[PDB]
This record gives C-alpha cells, structure tokens and sequence, in this order.
RNA sequence: UGACGGAGCCAGCGAGUCUAACCUUGGCCGAGAGGUCUUGGUAAAAACUCCGUCGGGG
C-alpha cells in the first residue's frame, strides 16, 4: 500500500486519530475540510500549525483526522495536536529528520502543546 | 457598490448589483438629515434633526458605534473628510461648524465660526488637507483654515 | 427656493394613547389585545407601510384601521390572534383538623400553651 | 322520528345543569352486534358533510408538526396568503420534542384546539406529544398531505409544498367530522355544535354520518360499520347516551 | 450637485446638478461648464448623485424626489484526452 | 450581559423478562367476577457559535 503514519491527540476528554498518507495535498476532519471548523473563532488554532510550518510542507501530503468527545474548545485543541504530531511522524519516518528536527523545533520554539499534550494533574499540598 | 439614500428617520443602505433595499437604519427620534460615507468606506455619518449626530459602521444597523452630542440646533450635513479619515466635520442650524476628532467625541477639536446664517453644505478640497469650504444660506462661501486658528474665514 | 412636503405626537385609538416614535408594527403592540404578529396582518390588510411611523399616516386611514380592530369578525379576520373565598375554606377546614389532632395525641400540646 | 326530541331536551338541559355547563361538543356513539376487525391505530378517517359545514378553519388553533429540516415547509406556507393567516403555528419534530416536554403538554394540549401532521412523521408522534391526546379523539392529530406527488419504489423523495392544495384539506377535514376505527363495537363520532348550528343542522349530520358508515361500497373510507347498526345514541362528553334508531 | 472625475467616459470629467425642476443636468468642466444631457423627472429633485468613477460594474444615477420617490437610472454591463489530442 | 424564532455541531457516567399515573362519562358482553371498546378532566445535552426579527409590580 501507500506508505502512512498515524497519531493521537489528547484534551480533557477529546481524543483525535490523524492519518497521514502520501498524496494531493488536501486536508481533512470527520470529512469536512478545514475551512469548516465550527467554533468560528478557533479555526485559526487548526491552522496553527500549518502556518509555523509553511504551506509547502503540506503540499504532498494528506491529513484526515477523526475526533470524538469533549466540547468544542477541547476538540479544536485535540486536532492541532494530532495535525502537528501527525506532521512530524510523517517526516520522521519517510522524509528527511533533519527536517523533522527543523519542524519539531518550529513547533517548540512556539508552544509546546502542539507536540505533547501536558496533563492537568492534580497535586496536593 | 452602494450608496446610502435618506428619508424620515431611516437611512437606507441600496445595492448597485441588486438595486433594492440591502439594510435600514431605524434608531432615530427625529428626522435624518445627511448620510456621507467615509473615504474608507466603513463608516458612515447620520446627521439628525434632533441635535446630536451619530456615526457607526457600514453594513450594521445593530452596532451603533458613536453618538456625538452637538449643539441643540438641527444639523443639516455632517461630512467625513477626504484625504484624512479620522475627522468628521458637522454643520447646524446654530450657524457654527464644528471638526470632530473621532476619538475624542466630546469636545470640538475646531469650533469653526464666523458663519451669518444656516451653513447646509459644507466640502473638503483635495489639495490641501488645511482648507474646509463652507458654505452658509445667505451667500458668502467661506473658505477656512484649519490649521491657523479657525474663526475667520480667509 | 421653496419645496412642497407632507408629522404629529401622540395619539389616541379607542383609549390607546400610543406615541409616535416608533413604527406602527411595535406600536399597536402596546395595545391591549392586540399581539405582536397579529399586528403585521392587520397592517397589510389595512394597506399601510410597515416600517413606518405613526405620526404621518393621516386620520382619515388612521380611523380606517381602527374599525378594522374593532369588529374583526365581518372582515374574514381569524379571531384567534386574541386572548377567593375557595381558598380559605380549604385551610381553615384543615386548621381544626390539626387542633383535634393535637387533641387526639397526648402529647401536641404545646404551641404557646 | 323522536331524534329531534332527544336533541330537545339534551340541548335543554346543557345550558341548565351545572355539571354540562362546559362540554361543547356534541357525540353520536355507534354499537353494532358484530365487531369490526380492524384495531385501533392513531390515524383518524374523515368522513364529508355534504350539506352543512361544522366549522370554518378560521377559528380554530391549528398545530403542523412538519419534517425535521423544516425550511420550505415553514417559509412557502407563511409567505402564500393562502395559508398566511391560517396556520396558527408550525413546528418541526425534532424541536417539537425538544422543547415542549413535561408538563408543557398540558398547556399545549389546553391552548391549541386542534393538531394536525403529515404522513411523514404522525406514526412517531405519540411519543413526543403525549398520552393527554390520546384520551379519547377531541385533539388527536389530523392528517396533511404536503406535496400531490406520490413515491415509487426505489424512486428519490422530489420535495414539494403546495399551499393551495394543503390549503383545501384543512378546509375538506374541519368542515365536517372523523371517525376511528376501533376494536369493538362501540365508536364515537362528534357531529355537530351546541351553538355552532341547531336541531335540524344535527339531524341531517347524523343522517349523513349513517349514511357514510353503512355504506356497502366504498370500502376503504367507509366500508368499516358491516351488517347493521344495532343502535346509535346521542350524548355530550359528560351527559348520559340518549336512545335512538333502536333497530 | 455633485462631480466625478476620470471614470469611462467620452470627456474626462462630468458634473451633475439637480435643478428642482425635476430636471438632472451634466456639464464636463474642459467644455466651459455647457450643458449636454439632461433628464427630466416628474416632481422636483432635491437629491442628486452619481456612482463614482471606480465602479468596475453596472453604474448608477440615483436621483431622489420632493414627493418621496428614488429614480433610478442604470447603465448595465471538452475530454482530458481531448486536450492532449 | 434582553426578547423572538431559525439553523450549526460537541460529551461522559448509565440498561436485573427490568422502566413506572390518578379521577370520570358511557355502550356491548357476562349469572357474577370482570372483560372489551367510548369519552372528558387532573398531574408529569445545555452552554456556545451563527442567522435574521426586534430598542417598573398587581
């Protein structure tokens, strides 16, 4: 088959699967393309990490991603996660790490949620 | 692709495309004088019959973004300038002209007087930003400076 | 220099003293009886301009809109845009309901006694 | 025969006994010896009137339950001066559930005088709606075609609505009176007002309301009542059945 | 009254002015201001105005009235292998 | 930080042949018990985004 690679993503119940294939560039969620994320206002924080990467960077790959459970901010939250993640496995394994290093340290550089997800833990005095 | 068209207390907003009625604008107590567009578009004047002025954005009934309280006098065209964006310049009943700064809309930046007796129409000349033409209901079309004191017409 | 026009303050339809600031679709509302979708249908059936207001639309229809209102029958309008002593008994058949009982048991005995 | 006394002293004692001082309608019940066969479903025949009208339908609240999407459905039928100022109000299925729930029903069922729905999605209303409907047939839900335009086997649902036509059912189905057909003998049908009309205006309403169940052809409307009718017996929703037609 | 400059025109320039007399008329200031069209309407005019010179579209003369009335006046505007064939 | 409708879509803990009203008007059948039908009254995901319509208490 064509070569693929696939990641998860994780808010405080939203969890996100990314496949990532080979391909036209096109990019999708639960279907939908991105230019229909429905909080309206968070839809820049999907793009994120296609903007700090570059657009030439997703100009031959493929991205669908499914998400289930959570709200609305945590769901939105969940796909940049897996997007970025998704992102940097695919170069890791198939493309050049040394551009993997140059795109984990853009996204680092930046934040760090977009590449592992901190858990909210509790902690007691 | 649009221009404003005045009546009884509602400015409505038509279409070039359409030619019918896209908006109207229905939050005014008396009677709507004048409605200018600015230079950039967005923002547009509603002179009332009431006495105080008020400008919002293009587009939005809903969002009336500013309510400048002029003189108690009816103002007859309230005009945003050409080259600048940020001025707005009112005339009345009250036989003075008034330049707003918008983002003090309190106080007149120039309280433009000297004026015999109902200024109704008032313009900008592209040329120079200093020079306002106004022009009262008696003759005498003033020319004033803005940039001098702006009492007395040149 | 002349121009030739064609405004008043507050008016009265059948004991309704309703201003004239407001356009007459929001403005027969405060009528009693009247509702608010009720209106538009009574405004184009009378044949006047909804977003408009009161203070023009002379007298001579102003009058002719009201006697639409007022007999809404005859004019194939729909009429379904329009609209104790029992309680003291009750309890108080209930109050020595209560003071018997607290004579029956042998123990309420004790309010303010 | 005496069914114009029968109508005498009922209408007489209504506007007298204090306990039949609010029971407007008036109900024919029908008892036959055998017992016809089809059970009870929720989907009420209506039966013509064909000389007197019982009610116009510009005086009664009328409740559409329509599709889910609801768009075309609420907008042609708002905006055709057909049905302008005849529907009281149209509510989709899904926020008719959504919204009226609990003890809502009841001021639903005590505001609205009557329901009606399209055969798309009446067979999922008693779920949603409520069992204070479905205690007797004074509000159970009517029946609306929506488009005049059947669907084939294996054929895409083409959706249409034609006010005119939906327009001439609420004037075919207020105009005149329903039947449901039940398990047993005894079914009712509400002919007639107490102040709508008068004794002659009833008499004939009844006449044609026989007429229509006991007819002999005509089976899938009106073939339901076969043999003979034993009896029917005039009463209001409180009053006692009067006799008439013995045999 | 009321002026536009430089939009897609025979002349150059053109200036409009409303006459109260139910008449629009266009004077071009390179022709020493003369008068070369003039509509006529039924009441007097009170309002005039042009659309302005970069329309890039249908162009408006809007004109409004004593009597309550807006006239306006408008000047509108196979196989994938077959190609490689 | 309003009202009115109309769309947009997001959850997790739940699933014992266990899940769940009362009062009344009648008809027919039955020796009764009651059964069947009739009728009327009483009680019983949100948020958010977006689209338009809107601008003192009895």
């Amino acid at each position: 088959a064509v070569p693929s690679v696939q990641t998860f993503g994780k808010k405080k119940s939203a969890t996100a699967v990314a496949h990532v294939k080979a391909g036209k560039g096109l990019i999708k969620v639960n279907g939908s393309p991105i230019t229909l994320v429905e909080p309206e206002i968070l839809r820049f924080k999907v793009y994120e990490p296609l903007l700090l990467v570059g657009l030439d960077k997703f100009s031959n790959i493929d991205i669908r991603v499914r998400v289930t459970g959570g709200g609305h901010v945590s769901q939105v939250y969940a796909i940049r996660q897996a997007i970025a993640k998704g992102l940097v496995a695919y170069h890791q394994k198939y493309v050049d790490e040394q551009s993997k290093n140059e795109l984990k340290k853009a996204f680092t550089s930046y934040d760090r949620t977009l590449l592992i997800a901190d858990s909210r833990r509790p902690e007691p005095k | 692709h649009d221009f404003a068209v005045t009546s009884s207390t509602r400015v409505q907003i038509f279409s070039s495309r359409t030619r019918q009625v896209i908006k109207t604008f229905s939050r005014f107590k008396d009677v709507v004088y004048s409605a200018s567009f600015r230079s950039d578009g967005k923002l547009l004047c509603a002179g009332d019959a009431t006495g105080l002025v008020s400008v919002y954005d293009s587009y939005n009934p809903r969002t009336i973004l500013l309510s400048i309280n002029a003189s108690t006098h009816p103002t007859h065209v309230t005009k945003f300038h050409t080259q600048d964006n940020k001025i707005l310049a009112t005339a009345s009943d009250d036989r003075v002209t008034r330049l707003w700064d918008i983002s003090n809309a309190y106080e007149p930046q120039l309280e433009l007087t000297g004026a015999t007796d109902y200024v109704r129409t008032l313009s900008f000349i592209p040329a120079a930003p200093h020079l306002v033409a106004t022009g009262s209901y008696d003759g005498l079309i003033r020319l004033y400076d803005t940039r001098s004191s702006g009492s007395t017409p040149i | 220099s002349l121009v030739v026009q064609e405004f008043q303050h507050i008016l009265r339809l059948l004991n309704t003293n309703v201003d004239g600031n407001i356009k007459i679709v929001y403005a027969l509302t405060t009528i009693k009886g009247v509702g608010r979708r009720y209106s538009n249908l009574v405004c184009k059936k009378a044949d006047v301009d909804l977003h408009k207001r009161a203070g023009e639309l002379t007298q001579e229809e102003l009058e002719r809109i009201v006697q639409i209102m007022q007999n809404p029958t005859h004019y194939k309008i729909p009429a379904w845009f329009l609209n104790h002593t029992l309680a003291n008994n009750v309890e108080s058949k209930l109050r020595d309901d209560l003071e018997r009982l607290k004579k029956i048991r042998x123990x309420x005995x004790x309010x303010x006694x | 025969g005496l069914a114009e006394k029968a109508l005498k002293a009922l209408i007489l004692q209504c506007e007298e006994n204090p306990s039949l001082k609010n029971d407007k309608d008036i109900h024919i019940i029908i008892n036959t010896g055998k017992k016809m066969g089809i059970n009870r479903d929720n989907i009420p025949r209506i039966i013509p009137l064909t000389k007197y009208k019982l009610f116009k339908p510009r005086d009664l609240n009328i409740l559409l339950i329509t599709k889910d999407p609801s768009a075309l459905y609420r907008e042609t039928l708002t905006k055709d001066e057909h049905t302008s100022e005849l529907f009281k109000e149209i509510i989709s299925v899904k926020n008719l559930r959504r919204r009226f729930k609990g003890s809502k029903l009841t001021q639903l069922y005590k505001d609205f005088d009557l329901v009606v729905a399209d055969y798309r999605v009446h067979h999922l209303l008693p779920e949603v709606l409520g069992s204070r409907f479905y205690h007797g047939s004074k509000k159970l839900p009517y029946m609306i075609r929506m488009s005049k335009e059947v669907k084939l086997k294996r054929q895409q649902m083409v959706e249409k609505c034609d006010p005119i036509y939906v327009r001439a059912q609420l004037r075919s189905i207020c105009k005149n009176t329903s039947y449901i057909p039940n398990n047993d003998n005894c079914l009712s049908v509400r002919v007639g007002y107490i102040q709508k009309h008068s004794i002659p205006e009833i008499l004939q309403n009844i006449q044609d309301t026989i007429n229509f169940l006991t007819d002999k052809s005509k089976r899938p409307q009106g073939g339901v009542i076969k043999g003979g009718i034993i009896s029917i017996f005039v009463k209001t929703s409180n009053s006692t059945s009067l006799p008439i037609y013995q045999f | 009254l009321d002026y536009v400059e430089n939009f897609d025109s025979p002349m150059q320039s053109a200036l409009i002015a409303s006459s109260l007399d139910g008449h629009v008329k266009v004077f071009d200031p390179l022709d020493n201001f003369q008068v070369k069209f003039g509509w006529k309407f039924s009441g007097p005019v009170l309002s005039c105005a042009v659309s302005p010179s970069t329309a890039q579209g249908n162009r408006h003369l809007v004109a409004g009235l004593s009597s309550g009335l807006l006239a306006i006046r408008t000047k509108k505007k196979k196989s994938n292998n077959f190609q490689r064939m």
